[PDB]
């Protein structure tokens, strides 16, 4: 008989970061399915953007001890890991950034463009203890699914690696803490007919519709092989 | 008591007994030793005078 | 080590629980009572066996 | 493929001139060889001998009779 | 158990046998579940007025 | 090679690195590899594996199929230190056996 | 930080003298990633000598286990500190407490017996975000003797070589800092002399970059030119340090030299307009 | 442990705890482990084969006092000190056992 | 993030993690709280009452610490720096004992038995006994896989 | 995007209706998901036919036993549990089952009608006693979804009048399913997931088609928001 297909409503949002998504009832017994199944196809493929090559001036090799900042390099590229970054136009992007004075090199001082944004504008890189102390890099951006190290980014071997370049390892997880809940919907008269509920929480990169849309969509084109004989 | 670098971070312990002397410099057994050896003591019955 | 207990967990009984009391046509029925959650692991169900 | 001999046991049981025999045949299968009796599966000859015990017509004592048919 | 087995059927249902035994048990001790804690070690109330 | 739990294995089968694989198998990937004719000397099958190519893994992975590789701890003690398995070409740097 | 400790952790961090600790009370002028310096207390520093404490960090170096010892400095501008207060951390220590390990979240029950007797489960996140990769350094050594068949040069040409192999490396056969290096190249091109080449390659299986170089030789001898170019780049960061040690202890002198002439009579012009001298 | 009830009264019936499918499932452990852990630790011998007189009254979850635990310590170096020195004895048997046979 | 074997502490008599595991779980419950209001852009008043319960819980201690003399902005600070976890000291004979671990479950939200409920990852489904999660802090030995293999 | 599609598939089936089918090495961490969805879905989620309601001719009680049968009511119920039947058009069928003698009660004699279209109608239902077995009781077969134990068919009501004995009975034609996953490589890679199903039913429908039919159920159910 019929299946009751559901849609999706209150896809509001509370802090900006994390989102709360509801669907419309589902028969009985498919609350965990979907829920575990959608989680899974989350916390496992998302298009997400990150940086993985960086080129600053005055540098032989990550492990040096670049004049004027007060912290090493290695902090430098763990903070550029951390960053969150969207960019729309195109997949590969190069950021540039240039700062002076005493004061922390906030991620708002990057030369931001058209095709790019950035999300947290208020988080740190580095400290600058000294009136001149210029400081002066070039970032690498681009998109990319699932966790992929700089030890098999060197497949490459072309030996197209001068000695400013630093390659930080890449983590393209726009999805943090995902989570669901099965709720007894009320409904005309039926009773099978129950509401899901998923709470997700982002780096503020993705939206969450697209998210659960872009994951429908890649588990609908899996199961359209399955589908046949 | 709570000098400024332990006001950085306070870490709570429960203590029931309240110590009464303080932990000694871990490496007395070494410096102290050596600082018989090689000092210009007068009179000295030890070291290389 | 590890697998002994897990076979202990297999073979125990409860007095109350779940889906007990009742009986079933063969093994095959009693793998889709548990997987399905209706029934709990461990009942005292009355089976029919060859 | 095949990794257990219990049809060997059961029947001809010996774990000695077994494998010598075996190891007679699969030499020469292997150098100077010859299509085997049996449908091969990307196997090598180091396997091939002892599916041959299951049919019946290849055993340990009849290598030692085949001996003289050679 | 084993020991049965292999004076019944030979080896090989023998040694399958062991192997789903293996693979039962792990399955059914990760979906069952046994952790340890304080509450777990019950301490005999009679032992200090022993 | 230190060791791991391999609990999705059979009693006759026991992993290895692909790394150790290819080292320890390497003389018999040269006659592998002569015998299909892909190669041409001995210093061009080296040459060949030391890139780590596509037909490489899968010829290989043919070799390895039934090719015994016998394991035994430090200290054998009684009849059973040596045992036989049947490779499985996994990937890692360590030696998956199998629990029982 | 240890989440659940025993309050030795801070006795035996600065007991050990691998982090660095304020010698003297005071508070501080100028941090930086290599040096720190402490403007003293006045009150503290005894009449004569008017300088101000300077600690020179440690940075990547070789230990006895290969590990790599490196000091952060842990404090910020203007902010004061005590005699016997704790002002970098060393390796395995943070804001002068003990950290050896991390902590994880943990769950205790049997799962599909991937942790099946002794054995541990990882989740890929802590890989992700490497909460346990570690840096290790390493020291290749290679020396130049005189056998009867003349003494083995250490020039750039070699016989039986390729173009990609020598690109890595300069024209006087010593590679460049910062080159990431692979199993089995090679560091510095070393022939006997017919020439055989006694080179120095990278052991198999390991490959990193090069953090450091270092020659060492007799007197009276030839320097090649990466020799020369390292004895003066050597020079010059000597002359630098020795510049930035006077120059910081002159900043002091003037300091304390127009805190005793604010007194008994000073000029407003020559102190506002005219040079210090 | 467990009393559970079954239409109306309660019944008893073998206990579910964690330790207890430890100990009688045979996976690990044994009684003596299982009475260490809650029960009495048991009353120590010194080296020398003498057993002292005050048996520790206190188990591993509780706590345990400075003498109890130094008390405690010579009685597991003894043992495994034999056991370190007992790879090389026995072992040499086996040689003095292949030769003959 | 890490999964263990329990079957481990029964015979190896090791049963002290358990309670380190305990106060770990407790431990990032008060960090967790503190992280909670002060991503919430809370007022420095409201930290003071806080934190100076998460200080004097417990049976007579040594430790006697006043928060409301510092500053503001030490207080801040102090906030800014425990938003990953409160740091526990436990002496070596002079510990706390399991009233001191139920009371500081109590200043949490957390279960005072120390398990709670979870889901396999795959199926989906709940286990039917409680599972004891917590915070272990744990080392890296010397022993490289790579300088063994 | 730029996914793996599965390929390769199995077909080879030892066995009536007992079939498995293998997969193409999915990407890490699929073969889970899809064997779970599937496996949940047949489990207890299609439209299927059973029987729900049994009232025999002589029996009261459900422990009342009667003479003339070797077998237990308990027993009888067992033997018609597998009846495995499949009806078209109406969803609710009333049928009669009457035979008298000796020797076995198979499921030929059901009086078969144009709505029953059952398969192998050799299943054993009683055994028969000289002349005093003249046995006769009425079976109801309703069309369901997936499971339903009998306590849910609020079963303790006495809302059945005398005899009208409920039986706990699925619809689903699939009895058992248990699917594994094991790694397999590409031409650099080594860990992909690849999936095997174990799959037999009580021939109603093939083995081969029927998690077809499941998989389009899900695909309905992601046929509301699917990007495409």
């Amino acid at each position: 008989t019929e299946f009751l297909k559901p849609r999706l409503v209150d896809i509001e949002q509370v802090s900006s970061t994390h989102a709360k998504v509801t669907l419309e009832p589902l028969e009985r017994g498919f609350g965990h399915t979907l829920g575990n199944a959608l989680r899974r196809i989350l916390l496992s493929s998302m298009p997400g953007c990150a940086v993985t090559e960086v080129e600053i001036d005055g540098v032989l090799h990550e492990y040096s001890t670049k004049e004027g900042v007060q912290e090493d390099i290695l902090e430098i590229l763990l903070n550029l890991k951390g960053l969150a970054v969207r960019v729309q136009g195109k997949d590969e992007v190069i950021l540039t950034l240039n700062k002076s004075g005493i004061g922390p090199v906030t991620a708002a001082d990057i030369t931001h463009d058209g095709d790019v944004e950035i999300v947290k504008p208020q988080h740190v890189i580095c400290h600058l203890t000294d009136e001149n102390a210029s400081i002066s890099m070039r970032i690498k951006v681009q998109r990319g699914r699932g966790y992929v190290p700089a030890s098999t980014r060197i497949h490459s071997e072309e030996d197209e690696r001068p000695i400013g370049r630093l390659l930080v390892d890449a983590c393209y997880s726009p999805v943090e803490r995902i989570a669901y809940n099965v709720e007894a919907a009320r409904v005309e008269q039926r009773t099978d007919l129950d509401k899901l509920v998923i709470e997700m929480e982002t780096n503020g990169t993705i939206d969450p519709e697209e998210a659960i849309r872009r994951a429908a969509t890649i588990l609908a084109e899996q199961l359209e092989a399955f589908v046949d004989l | 008591v709570y000098s400024y670098t332990e006001k950085k971070r306070i870490r709570k312990d429960f203590g029931k007994r309240p110590q009464v002397l303080d932990v000694p410099y871990l490496l007395s057994i070494q410096l102290d030793s050596f600082q018989k050896f090689i000092e210009q003591d007068p009179e000295g019955q030890y070291g290389l005078e | 080590q590890d697998v002994v207990l897990g076979l202990y967990y297999m073979t125990r009984d409860c007095v109350n629980a779940k889906g007990e009391g009742m009986v079933l046509t063969g093994p095959k029925e009693a793998e889709r009572l548990y997987r399905s959650g209706l029934a709990s692991l461990h009942a005292r169900v009355k089976v029919r066996i060859t | 493929a095949r990794v257990t001999v219990q049809d060997a046991v059961e029947k001809i049981g010996n774990r000695f001139d077994l494998v010598l025999v075996a190891a007679r045949r699969a030499r020469q299968m292997q150098v100077g060889g010859k299509d085997p009796l049996v449908p091969e599966e990307n196997d090598k000859t180091t396997v091939i001998a002892l599916r041959e015990i299951e049919e019946g017509l290849i055993n340990n004592q009849i290598l030692d009779v085949r001996e003289r048919q050679e | 158990m084993l020991n049965t087995c292999y004076r019944i059927l030979g080896l090989k249902p023998t040694v399958i046998f062991a192997d789903q035994i293996m693979y039962t048990g792990f399955a059914y001790a990760a979906r069952s579940g046994a952790s340890v804690g304080i509450d777990d070690m019950v301490i005999p109330e009679k032992k200090h007025e022993i | 090679s230190v060791i791991t739990v391999g609990p999705y294995l059979r009693l006759h089968q026991c992993g290895l690195p692909k790394k150790m694989a290819l080292e320890l198998f390497k003389p018999f990937i040269y006659g592998k590899l002569e015998l299909r004719g892909l190669a041409t000397t001995i210093k061009a099958a080296k040459k060949m594996v030391e890139r780590e190519e596509a037909v490489v893994w899968d010829i290989l992975d043919e070799v390895i199929r039934e090719h015994p590789v016998l394991l035994n701890r430090a200290p054998t003690l009684h009849r059973l230190g040596i045992q036989a398995f049947e490779p499985v070409l996994i990937e890692g740097k360590a030696i998956q056996l199998h629990p029982l | 930080k240890p989440l659940v400790g025993t309050g030795m952790e801070r006795a035996v961090a600065v007991d050990s003298g691998v982090t660095a600790v304020a010698k003297r009370g005071g508070v501080v002028q100028y941090v930086d990633a290599s040096r720190i310096v402490i403007k003293v207390n006045e009150d503290e520093m005894y009449p004569g000598e008017a300088g101000i404490d300077i600690y020179n960090l440690t940075k990547y170096t070789r230990s006895n286990q290969n590990t790599c010892i490196n000091q952060m400095p842990c404090v910020s501008l203007g902010e004061p500190v005590e005699r016997g207060d704790v002002l970098a951390d060393g390796p395995s220590t943070d804001l002068g407490e003990l950290a050896l390990g991390q902590n994880m979240r943990v769950a205790f029950m049997p799962w599909n017996g991937y942790n099946f007797e002794d054995s541990i489960l990882v989740s890929e996140r802590v890989v992700q975000e490497d909460r346990f990769t570690t840096i290790h350094i390493q020291e290749l050594a290679c020396v130049s003797r005189d056998t009867k068949l003349g003494p083995e040069e250490i020039t750039a040409d070699i016989p039986n070589v390729g173009e990609a192999a020598l690109s890595k490396l300069d024209e006087s056969g010593i590679v460049y800092i910062g080159a990431e290096v692979t199993g089995g190249d090679i560091l510095v091109g070393k022939v006997t002399p017919d020439v055989k080449d006694s080179s120095l390659r990278v052991p198999n299986g390991v490959s990193g970059t090069v953090i450091d170089v270092q020659v060492f030789t007799r007197d009276g001898v030839e320097k090649d030119k990466r020799a020369l170019e390292i004895e003066e780049m050597q020079l010059k960061q000597a002359k630098k340090d020795l510049s930035e040690e006077l120059q910081i202890l002159e900043a002091g002198l003037f300091s304390r030299i127009r805190a005793v002439l604010v007194a008994g009579g000073v000029e407003a012009e020559k102190l506002d307009k005219l040079p210090r001298d | 442990e467990t009393v559970i009830n079954r239409d109306g009264q309660e019944e008893k019936q073998v206990s579910f705890n964690s330790i207890y499918m430890m100990a009688d499932s045979g996976a690990r452990g044994s009684a003596a482990q299982i009475r260490q852990l809650a029960g009495m630790r048991g009353l120590m011998a010194k080296p020398d084969g003498s057993i002292i007189e005050t048996p520790i009254t206190a188990n591993f979850r509780e706590g345990l006092n400075v003498l109890q635990y130094f008390i405690s310590t010579h009685g597991a170096r003894k043992g495994l000190a034999d056991t370190a020195l007992k790879t090389a004895n026995s072992g040499y048997l086996t040689r003095r056992l292949v030769d003959v046979a | 993030d890490i999964v263990l074997n329990p079957l481990g502490v029964p015979s190896r008599m090791n049963i002290g993690q358990i309670l380190e595991t305990h106060l770990g779980m407790a431990a990032k419950g008060i960090g967790d709280k503190i992280n909670a209001m002060l991503k919430q852009q809370q007022e420095v008043a409201k930290l003071r009452e806080f934190i100076q319960r998460a200080y004097d819980l417990g049976a007579d201690v040594r430790q006697k610490v006043d928060l409301s003399t510092f500053s503001d902005e030490e207080v801040m600070r102090l906030a800014e720096n425990l938003r990953k976890g409160m740091p526990i000291a436990t002496p070596v004979f002079d510990g706390a004992k399991e009233a001191e671990i139920k009371e500081l479950l109590k200043l949490g939200d957390l279960p005072t038995s120390g398990q709670i409920r979870l889901y396999d990852g795959r199926t989906g489904e709940q286990f039917e006994r409680p599972v004891t999660v917590g915070y272990m802090y744990m080392l890296k030995l010397n022993h490289l896989v790579d300088d063994k293999m």
